[PDB]
């Protein structure tokens, strides 16, 4: 039940290429 | 393979890019471990006797390259000589006596050894422990 | 085979008696068997078992039993805020069964001896933890559990009871409650937590009392030291504007182009420098 | 020969004894002359 | 982690495997023949 | 190639190389003693067969057609390189037999040394004890001089002794241990005399008519002892330019006899090591130990 | 270094290589043997467990479930050590696993052959004449329990209680003295060093008199035929033949 | 005890196993009920080769009672063995086993007719089990691999879990 | 009444005098077998069993061995009977093992490790006067 609301199902981070994804974050709805 | 090439110490600068956890040999994440083929029986004297006395002489490969020193609390080791658990004491002390009856021809009376300690059979706490059980209910 | 270990669990005894099966017990985080171990680590010890397979404890890099990291000894939750909490690892149930399992076959990959991403991370350090970390073995964690019977008055072992006989921990204390999944994850730990608010009461970094002053009131000097210590110490930082010396209270004032580096050498200084073997201490004007 | 072996393990549930005493040495990573009694290794 | 469930099927049976024989058509006598 | 060795099923404690080099022995805590091939694929025949206690020390006679097993159950065997039959057993000392040495040249002699304190001197033809030498603390190493005169005896009292087989006396007594003596071993020459000791320091000592009478000659070191409590040996090589000595650290320590640098430090064992042996014409050396195989390092 | 701390050294060594190389701790040594345990051990666990129902056993409600797999392999060896019907009480070994889950009978009822027939050819003339004599012989009913009825503590009913008489058979003193002093032990001379192997039970060697003694003891059981010409086509060869012909023999198999 | 367990461990509360191995329901089912309680025919082979052995060992034991004699027991014996198909039921979950209920009737034939020859009449008293016993053992010889490797997987799928996959 | 005994002869002629104390070690231990399992915790449930078998082989063992005052015969029938215990008394007889509990203790396979519990082992070597209770037997130092 809780593998969808609490807990991203199973999570893929995205693989980190030449470049600085650190700093982005975003917006709330 | 000579000892001047197996030996020869490895070059120059070291990275500190290492945390003194990352400097350390490893084969297994938490250190470095192999295989050893010691001799069980002195395993067994070595083990009660530290855990009896305290001291017992360290197992290392390359401490100093060489060793010359026990690996116990050691208060023990200079008074007591290394006296392994097998080996006589050379001093007794102490002993605490426990009733017993032999025969067997009694019934009941006979004790073996299931000889009860003669020696070993708060109020203050008895409370404590009282109090801590109410509240422990209070909360159910 | 051979489990990972805290040098605090493992005991106190160089020679270690300790066994094995093969699959003993579901881990209680990824739920799949997994080799146990127990051990007798001492005298009055419990007999420890490992509670968590090896894979998960690489994964965020811990003891098998405790679940506190290896170089740290920290609960997770700590030497996350320390940190990076971006690591992550699905909660929920069939993700973290997935996530584990491709995690297994990356960290099968690996050399084998680094905990995955984690350890691209886990050099750069010693903001604080190092400050927090624990010193020394901490052996009063492997004492037998509370004999129950007697913890209601009335344990009939007498003497021979292997248990604990003392008072036990108020259940009021938040401190108590402390789920295992929920020390795992770094969830709401009330130990974490607690040493947290420890964190925070170091005397340390907010400084700036007044504007633009790169002086520096130097406590503990001592008359074996020179400046050259000083000097020799402090060019990394930057362009000295100068340094003041007082060896009758010894106290040194000094002197920087920029505020910045009087913060920083405060930060990099603060209950942390010494050099002539002799603790050099640091305040503000 | 690398088959065989794997094709015994397959075969043990068809077929249902283990008796090594194996010790080890161990270099901790935590060191520190507090850790352990004072030894930079231990044996297990 | 491997069941301990079997079946019957999966018993044992001709464990020996027949070689060819000389006269049944060794491979010694192919690669000679013309 | 190093070559790996194994069958033992418990810890090697000795091993030699055949004086002509076409084959090995080697014996420990199992109680058989194995012969080698040193060429070819380095095969195992026969086994020799009728220690009851464990072998702690073999030798060969110079001509290799006998080959002497000290056991821990008193019995000092010969035996037959050629067959493997047994041909005698010493029964004489009141203890375990801790070692034995054959000498080279003279008319057929044994000496040995045990744990009852005493040293003895066998005919083998005699089928009893020729001389008795009570030392008072417990026996560990002994040898023969190339003259067959004397007799050197190492133990736990820390001293090196030798002994005058006419005089029946205690005639040199060499100080320069700290602790219990476990190997020793006279060079091809006559010339010197290695030990082995608890106190980590490997010795060389020169026994000549003519003496210094202090003689420290060298000293060398590396070699640990630990909490195993393993009698060590030590071997001079052919030459006698090389001197090894096994340790308990998992290493085969080689020295330079002169200048006393460490030529080798040689890993591959995971116990501790209880005997080296070089061959007698090639730069090859049979390390034992007890991790129950053995290599033949090429240098 | 001083005379008392070097007698101090020896003495340790001493008791070190005394124990290190002990013969007990020697290469191969195997140590003991299983040794049998007090009766009353294995009744009071199953009597504790006899429901494996109780809140505090628990752990065992699996182990006990796991036998199962082993259940009919412990039947097995059980039933083929029934006592036979001239012993009162026949005792016999057993492996009950530490827990009380599972008892497994272990042992094989080997026979003296010419001796078990014997005995048989006894019980044969035996139970014909008791059908005889009876007036009535009631039989007993089966189950000879209620379902609802639990199975009984062998220890609280049948352990104090006599055996009650077997069947046995009246000897005679002079002709069967032979055999007749052993004819009705359970495996007969197991103890002695002339008529058998031993505690193995295997190869018996009698005298010529306690095989006529056995023969004529065994008579009702026995075939008068002393050549082989009765079976003519009456043997396997024939049948074997009759079989594949497809045909019978008058009074043989189809 | 195995057999309740089992019952137990799968929470079959409406069924009730008896002591003489008669596993009946309590009451009468519910088509769900019915469904989830059946059991296959490893269960039920293994739970009436214990019937059998719980009427031979009964019958001992009601002549160490006293309550019998030992010719009645050895006569029942004999009946137990040549009335197998009769007493148990086993042959409902093998048929094979009719194989050895035939042999028991061809035994007890020849030595009825042999033994009641003479003065000996027709009736029940005949102790001469010997024959009948040995059929069952060779029975139990075989079946025995056979309950252990079907009673094998019962238990592991049971405890691991029936394996889910269309396989 | 009576074990019911099993052999069928009469006992040997030192029967007699032996006879009552077997009885009430018997009793004893017939009442073991029926004390119950309340708080008794379970490896102590067996406890009673042990000691008093102990109590019996060492009686018969006294009996035959040390005071001399009973014959072979008479001795081997309380050891066929089941009345004392053959093992046992074969241990009793060695150097060492004089006071032994059961024959669990010394079996090594039982153990973990393989090696003997310390049930065993001398009190001299635990040098703490630490309290011990063999989880097997109920023995507190045998030796
Ligand atoms: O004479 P009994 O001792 O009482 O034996 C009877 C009887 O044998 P006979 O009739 O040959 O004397 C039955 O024969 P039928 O009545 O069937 O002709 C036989 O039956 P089977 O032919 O099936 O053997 C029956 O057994 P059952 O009662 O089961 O049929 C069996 O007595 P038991 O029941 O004592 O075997
Ligand atoms: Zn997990
Ligand atoms: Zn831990
Ligand atoms: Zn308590
Ligand atoms: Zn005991
Ligand atoms: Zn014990
Ligand atoms: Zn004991």
């Amino acid at each position: 039940g809780v593998d969808y609301n609490a807990e991203i199902p199973f999570e893929k981070k995205p693989a980190l290429g030449f470049y600085d994804t650190s700093e982005e974050n975003y917006q709330a709805l | 393979p000579t000892y001047e090439t197996m030996f020869a110490p490895e070059f120059g600068p070291e990275n500190p890019f290492r945390t003194q956890q990352m400097a350390a040999p490893r084969n297994m994440l938490s250190g470095y471990a192999e295989p050893a083929h010691i001799n069980d029986f002195m395993f067994e004297q070595q083990r009660r006797t530290f855990a009896t006395y305290g001291y017992a002489l360290d197992p290392s490969l390359d401490n100093h390259q060489v060793s010359a020193k026990y690996i116990g609390s050691v208060e023990e080791a200079e008074k007591n000589q290394g006296l392994t658990v097998f080996e006589t004491g050379q001093k007794k002390t102490e002993k605490r006596k426990k009733f017993k009856e032999n025969d067997a021809s009694n019934i009941d009376g006979f004790l073996g050894p299931w000889a009860k300690y003669v020696d070993e059979k708060s109020e203050e706490e008895q409370k404590e422990l009282d109090e801590i059980t109410a509240k422990r209910q209070k909360k159910g | 085979d051979f489990p990972i270990l805290c040098q605090t669990c493992l005991g106190e005894n160089p020679y270690i008696r300790m066994t094995k099966e093969k699959y003993g017990k579901e881990c209680k985080i990824c739920a799949r068997p997994f080799t146990v171990f127990r051990w007798c680590p001492g005298v009055r010890m419990r007999f420890k078992k490992t509670e968590v397979c090896q894979t998960c404890s690489k994964l965020k890099n811990v003891c098998q039993t405790c679940l506190l990291d290896l170089e740290y000894g920290l609960p997770i939750q700590v030497r996350d805020a320390g940190l990076s909490f971006k690591d992550d690892m699905p909660k929920s149930d069939v993700n973290k069964e997935y996530y584990t399992q491709n995690m297994e076959r990356e960290i099968s990959n690996s050399d084998g001896t680094r905990p995955v991403g984690m350890l691209g991370k886990a050099t750069s350090t010693s903001d604080m933890l190092l400050k927090l970390a624990r010193t020394t073995p901490y052996y009063k964690r492997n004492r037998p559990h509370i004999c129950s019977f007697w913890v209601k008055g009335e344990c009939k072992r007498g003497e021979e009871c292997p248990y604990r006989h003392e008072k036990p921990t108020d259940p009021d204390d938040p401190l108590a409650d402390q789920n295992i999944k929920d020390r795992y994850y770094g969830i709401n730990d009330p130990v974490a937590d607690k040493l947290l608010k420890r964190a925070s009461t170091m005397p340390r970094l907010d400084p700036p009392e007044d504007k633009t002053i790169t002086t520096l009131y130097v406590g503990g000097l001592g008359d074996t030291i020179t400046e050259t210590d000083l000097r020799n110490h402090f060019y990394q930082f930057g362009e000295i504007r100068t340094i003041t010396v007082v060896q009758r209270q010894q106290c040194a004032f000094i002197q920087f182009a920029t505020r910045q580096a009087a913060e920083v050498a405060a930060e990099k200084s603060f209950n942390k420098l010494i050099v002539n073997g002799r603790r050099l201490n640091v305040k503000w004007g | 020969v690398a088959l065989e072996k794997s094709v015994s393990q397959k075969v043990a549930a068809a077929m249902p004894k283990l008796a090594p005493a194996q010790y080890i040495r161990y270099t901790p990573s935590q060191q520190g002359v507090a850790f352990n009694s004072g030894a930079k290794q231990r044996v297990i | 982690q491997l069941s301990k469930q079997y079946s019957s099927r999966d018993l044992p049976s001709h464990t020996k495997i027949k070689y060819r024989q000389t006269t049944q058509d060794a491979p010694e006598e192919v690669r000679n023949r013309d | 190639p190093i070559m790996l060795l194994s069958g033992h099923e418990g810890e090697v404690y000795c091993c030699k190389f055949h004086p002509n080099g076409s084959t090995l022995a080697s014996a420990g805590f199992d109680r058989l003693i194995l012969l080698w091939n040193v060429y070819g694929d380095c095969d195992n025949y026969a086994t020799l067969k009728g220690h009851s206690g464990a072998v702690m020390e073999l030798h060969y006679n110079t001509d290799g057609s006998m080959l002497f097993s000290a056991s821990t159950d008193k019995t000092v065997a010969v035996w037959d390189s050629e067959t493997g039959e047994r041909v005698k057993r010493l029964k004489g000392h009141t203890s375990f037999v801790n070692s034995c040495y054959p000498a080279r040249r003279g008319p057929q002699l044994v000496c040995t040394g045990s744990d009852d304190g005493t040293v003895k001197l066998w005919d083998i033809r005699k089928k009893a004890a020729i001389q008795t030498f009570q030392n008072t603390y417990q026996v560990l190493a002994v040898t023969f001089n190339d003259t067959s005169d004397q007799i050197i005896s190492g133990g736990i009292d820390n001293d090196i002794k030798v002994w005058d087989l006419r005089q029946n006396k205690l005639t040199y007594t060499m100080r320069g241990h700290a602790d219990s003596v476990t190997g020793l071993s006279l060079s091809s020459e006559g010339s010197y005399l290695l030990s082995n000791a608890m106190d980590n320091t490997v010795r060389v000592w020169d026994v000549r008519p003519f003496a210094p009478k202090e003689r420290c000659v060298k000293i060398f070191q590396g070699n640990v002892h630990n909490f195993e409590k393993n009698l060590l040996r030590c071997s001079w090589s052919p030459d006698g330019s090389k001197i090894a000595a096994g340790s308990a650290d998992r290493f085969v320590y080689v020295w330079d006899t002169t200048s006393r640098r460490i030529l080798y430090k040689l890993p591959g064992h995971a116990g501790s090591i209880n005997e080296v042996a070089f061959h007698p014409d090639e730069p090859i050396i049979i390390s034992a130990s007890s991790d129950k195989r053995l290599y033949m390092g090429e240098i | 270094m001083s005379e008392e701390k070097l007698q101090e050294k020896a003495r340790k060594w001493q008791q070190l290589q005394a124990k290190r190389y002990a013969e007990k701790r020697k290469f191969g040594f195997v140590d003991a043997q299983k040794e049998d345990m007090p009766p009353e051990h294995v009744r009071k666990i199953i009597r504790d467990h006899g429901d494996m129902t109780n809140r505090k056993f628990r752990h065992d409600k699996r182990v006990y479930l796991g036998a199962l797999k082993y259940m009919p392999h412990a039947v097995l060896k059980l039933l083929e050590n029934m006592p036979m019907p001239w012993e009162q009480i026949r005792d016999v070994p057993v492996l009950y696993h530490i827990t009380g889950a599972i008892s497994f009978v272990n042992e094989i009822p080997w026979v003296i052959e010419p001796v078990y027939i014997s005995q048989w050819g006894s019980m044969w003339i035996m139970m014909r004449r008791e059908k005889r004599d009876r007036r009535h012989f009631k039989r007993m009913r089966f189950p000879p329990f209620d379902d609802e009825e639990p199975p009984l503590d062998y220890a609280d009913n049948i352990l104090d209680v006599e055996p009650l008489e077997a069947i046995q058979l009246e000897l005679d003193p002079e002709e069967d003295a032979p055999v007749l002093d052993w004819f009705y032990d359970h495996q007969p001379l197991r103890d002695s060093r002339k008529y058998v192997n031993g505690s193995t039970y295997q190869r018996w060697q009698f005298t010529l008199p306690m095989m006529s003694t056995l023969y004529r003891l065994a008579n009702q059981l026995l075939t008068d035929l002393v050549d082989d010409n009765y079976f003519y086509l009456f043997d396997l060869k024939a049948f074997f033949t009759s079989k594949a012909l497809n045909m019978a023999i008058p009074g043989g198999p189809k | 005890n195995m057999l309740n367990l089992l019952i137990h461990r799968k929470n079959l509360n409406y069924l009730h196993l008896d002591y003489n191995f008669n596993l009946k329901p309590v009451k009468t089912l519910t088509t769900k009920e019915r469904k989830k309680s059946r059991f296959g025919n490893a269960f039920h082979l293994c739970r009436e080769v214990l019937r059998l052995t719980k009427l031979v060992v009964d019958s001992h034991v009601q002549y160490r009672l006293g309550n019998v004699d030992a010719f009645q027991l050895a006569d029942g014996l004999q009946y137990i063995f040549a009335h197998v198909g009769q007493l148990t039921g086993m042959y409902r979950y093998k048929y094979k086993l009719m194989r050895q209920i035939r042999m028991c009737k061809d035994l007890k034939h020849l030595i009825y007719y042999r033994f009641n020859t003479g003065p000996v009449g027709k009736g029940p008293g005949c102790g001469f089990w010997a024959a009948g016993w040995r059929v069952w053992l060779f029975f139990m010889r075989g079946i025995t691999p056979l309950l252990e490797r079907w009673l094998g997987n019962l238990l592991a799928r049971q405890f691991e879990g029936r394996h889910s996959k269309g396989v | 009444m009576p074990k019911v005994k099993r052999s069928r002869k009469a006992p040997p002629d030192g029967w007699e005098l032996i006879e009552p104390t077997l009885d009430e070690l018997d009793q004893k231990m017939r009442e073991a077998e029926t004390e119950p399992h309340e708080g008794k915790r379970k490896v102590e449930s067996l406890w009673p069993i042990f000691r008093i078998h102990h109590q019996k082989t060492r009686y018969i063992f006294d009996l035959f061995y040390k005071r001399k005052a009973i014959s072979r015969e008479l001795y081997e029938y309380c050891i066929k009977e089941g009345y004392a215990d053959k093992n046992l008394i074969a241990k009793w007889k060695k150097q060492g093992y004089e006071n032994l509990c059961c024959l669990r203790c010394i079996q090594t396979r039982d153990t973990n490790f393989g090696t003997n519990c310390i049930c065993r082992v001398p009190k001299s070597k635990l040098e703490v006067g630490r309290i011990i209770e063999c989880t097997h037997c109920g023995c507190r130092g045998c030796s």
